[PDB]
């Protein structure tokens, strides 16, 4: 028997609050034919599975007594890289030492190990497995564990909407220090897409700037450039000497920062809203809409993907052949090891309270 | 609690129950003239009117509960004229043990009751019809009317206010029968002789 | 020879500072072949006629020295109702006497009479063709006057965007008491629509609501029930209910009003922006983009109808219809007629200050 743990919650609240760690039993002997055991490599914290804790985003898992509490509890986290550990006789599709994430939301990545079936995950590509099919890279644990969410969400909003022309068009997009920034930055660049990253000012700005340009960012700027009515000739003309246009823009702050990023589309454009990094709306001026017909839509990656296995199965073959080929690479994660010493669920709890400085992951 | 609030029996249940110092609640369809339709029901006696709007409302059905509790009463009887969704409305508003009348059906819409309130509210759904009721029975039809007679003109009952037409030899009678049918919608239709 | 006169400006600003009045001269005896002179029977004052003046509406007519002014000089209005005096030999679309429209913006309207080519005005049926067409009415001077702008907007945004399941589906509107509300209201009852009309609080309430019920909303909230946590619920029972959707909302406040409105719409809402209240940007919780599929954009019939002869056609001729069966009313206008006694650009001077009072129309 493999004695696990699990970060759950039986009521919905601020995770600082309501998370704690539950122990719990799963049986390694005798497997079911169809059943297949993971061990974790690693799981991020995401907002998503944040808003998840606090009762504010509609996709869930249902709270049950299953990892043996009394009271209804739910497991965290929609995204991570496990490793095979053991199969059942019937299963082919996977092998001890592989590399799987989730099939599906909502199956719980803040945990040492499951027990599903083979139906419930996805593989992926070892790094063994990748360099005796003769590809000069495998991918690292980080890149694996958060492959799922933000690099699809990037290349979706770029290529599904509206197409940009290589070497001419432009996107703009604001959180651009964020992880879907920075793959959107990349996607960019390997499609030949000219963008322009919008981030916050800060005492670093020129380290950040340079890490996004060479990302592919065409142009960073500021919040405050932004805001600028004296700034907005100047990216004109940037826009005006590709040839292009300022065809798409993804918001993920939602506030002034949405507005200036409209403001900066040429006639007939779209933006996609995808996140709102303030609780502020998204607040477009009326003149946008009445007078350069402009139109302002929804990206949600797991409504979008619900019926789409297709599109899935394309988007993430196209992450992985370029992380294999070295083309892209990863928003860097922070990593904390879990090794016993301290609770589990205490490990997530300061990933959460340290989303500022970046991207989390927990290892194991 | 009734619908076809604004139906002849209906005016007449509103007064009646006025005078028996019975608590009342008409459902009505919304219309523009809303407001004015409201004050004339609530002048014969209903005590509150609502819209089927309202009889569809979740959310409105507490404030229902706080009028009956607070005349330290229940609802022990549904009128029912209209059916479907109205029918299913009115009875959900009965405490437990209520009984619903059936006398109409407007248009197709079949009887239409929540499992739950004959199950677990001693719900209970009948007919009505004056005729089949009084067929064998004078001694209540005679009883009924007594009271109807002495409520009359001692000036505590209004009737309905019908258009008459005399039967003066200007037209045939039937063409007086005619034009009330054809006329139904104007009001209550009554040839004097 | 015809004396007229024509309200000018040479300069954008307030139409207090820049209106003036100039006399010109028609050449009567002169007409080319397809050319036609008209004389103007009223023509209303419309926030965009204010805005071009202004200098702040991007669709405005060009400064030409055509009057007989020595600096370049622009006409104002762009709506209103015409009768023909005179055609060239080559008119067949038209003959004396008959009752005209602009065919496209920026003609000028505010003025005594205009000398045009044919295919610059649109034919309406006067009262005597309309009561000769065996019809029950003929349109009024305001009705003419008025039926460019508003009645069309109400028209297409209602038909041209969502498709909306008669006897089932909602829009919901903001600006309930404005011309377009007023119109889209009859509109909606004269195609089945429910709709919700969201207007501004008032000491006569009882007496706005049942106005708009008898026009045709199904139902009518305040500002304040449009923002309530408590009030919410009762519409989203309307709507479910009734067994359709609130697919559209009309926007034409922006703010929180703006915001209102889209948290009743169902998933896969559109609301369409097609004016705004001073200054409030269109603002919209950006859950509503993400979890529930949500679009906002805009409509302008100015640029809608701009090379679509056909779809404006076609719209004219059913108000016109419905104008003659009785089933189509307008808003009174506060109408003030010119008789010379005082300078033309003053009484549209006036109707602008007095525009709170309601609508204007200047009659000749
Ligand atoms: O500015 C902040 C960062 O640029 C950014 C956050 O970065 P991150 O790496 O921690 O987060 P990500 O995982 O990339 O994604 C975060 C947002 O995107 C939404 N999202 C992602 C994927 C899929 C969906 C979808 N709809 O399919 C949605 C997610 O919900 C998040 O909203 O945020 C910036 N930030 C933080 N606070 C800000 C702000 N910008 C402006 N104003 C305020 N207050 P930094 O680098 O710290 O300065």
């Amino acid at each position: 028997m493999i004695t696990a743990q699990a970060v759950l919650y039986t009521q919905h609240g601020e995770p600082k609050d309501v998370l704690f760690t539950q122990s719990f039993e799963i049986d390694d002997d005798n497997l079911a034919p169809n059943e297949v055991i993971v061990k974790t490599l690693g799981s991020p914290v995401n907002p998503s599975d944040i808003n998840q804790i606090q009762g504010v985003y509609p996709s869930k898992p249902a709270k049950t007594t299953g990892f043996g509490t009394t009271e209804p509890a739910a497991p965290c986290g929609n995204e991570g890289l496990f490793e095979v550990i053991k199969v059942g006789s019937n299963v082919s599709s996977l092998e001890a030492g592989d590399w799987v994430i989730p099939s599906h939301v909502n199956f719980g990545t803040w945990r040492t190990h499951a027990l599903g079936n083979d139906d419930d995950f996805i593989k992926l590509p070892n790094p063994a497995q990748s360099k005796a099919n003769g590809k000069p890279n495998g991918l690292t644990i980080n890149q694996g564990a958060t492959i799922s969410v933000n690099p699809l969400t990037a290349y979706l909003m770029l290529t599904h909407y509206v197409k940009l022309t290589p070497g001419k068009d432009w996107f703009i997009q604001n959180g651009g220090t964020s992880a879907v920034g920075k793959y959107a930055s990349q996607i960019g660049k390997l499609l030949n897409f000219n963008s322009i990253s919008v981030i916050r000012d800060r005492p670093n700005l020129d380290e950040v700037v340079a890490s996004l340009k060479e990302l592919g960012a065409t142009q960073v700027i500021t919040e405050d450039q932004n805001n600028s009515r004296e700034f907005g000739p100047t990216i004109k003309e940037w826009i005006k000497q590709s040839g292009g246009e300022a065809k798409l823009a993804l918001n993920c702050v939602g506030g002034k920062s949405s507005t200036g990023i409209a403001r900066k589309l040429n006639n007939n454009g779209l933006m996609l809203t995808y996140g709102g990094m303030s609780f502020q709306p998204v607040t477009i001026p009326t003149s946008l809409y009445i007078f350069k017909n402009f139109t302002s839509a929804g990206f949600w990656v797991t409504e979008l993907l619900k019926n789409n296995k297709e599109l899935k199965t394309s988007t993430l073959n196209q992450i992985i052949a370029w992380y294999e080929e070295g083309k892209l690479t990863d928003a860097k994660s922070i990593e904390t090891l879990y090794d016993g010493t301290k609770p589990l669920h205490e490990l997530y709890q300061d990933g959460v309270a340290n989303s500022k400085d970046g991207k989390q992951l927990i290892t194991y | 609690i009734q619908n076809g609030g604004t139906s002849a029996v209906g005016k007449y249940a509103s007064q009646i129950g006025k005078l028996l110092n019975f608590n009342s609640i008409s459902v009505i369809r919304d219309r523009p003239n809303l407001d004015e339709v409201v004050a004339s029901l609530k002048e014969l006696g209903a005590t509150q009117v609502i819209t089927e709007d309202q009889n569809n409302s979740k959310e409105f059905g507490p404030t229902i509960k706080e009028w009956i509790k607070q005349s330290g009463g229940e609802a022990k009887l549904a009128l029912n004229c209209v059916g479907g969704k109205s029918s299913t409305g009115i009875a959900r508003k009965l405490n437990n043990n209520g009984l619903m009348l059936t006398y109409g059906g407007m248009s197709f819409q079949p009887v239409t009751i929540p499992t739950s309130l004959y199950i677990f509210k001693n719900f209970t759904s009948a007919g009505f019809w004056v005729t089949e009721l009084l067929k064998n029975n004078k001694e209540l039809k005679t009883s009924t009317l007594n009271q109807i007679i002495a409520w009359y003109e001692e000036g505590k009952l209004t009737d309905a206010k019908s258009i008459e037409t005399l039967y003066d030899g200007t037209k045939p009678l039937h063409e007086l029968y005619q034009d009330g049918v054809a006329n139904s919608k104007d009001g209550k239709q009554l040839i004097t002789y």
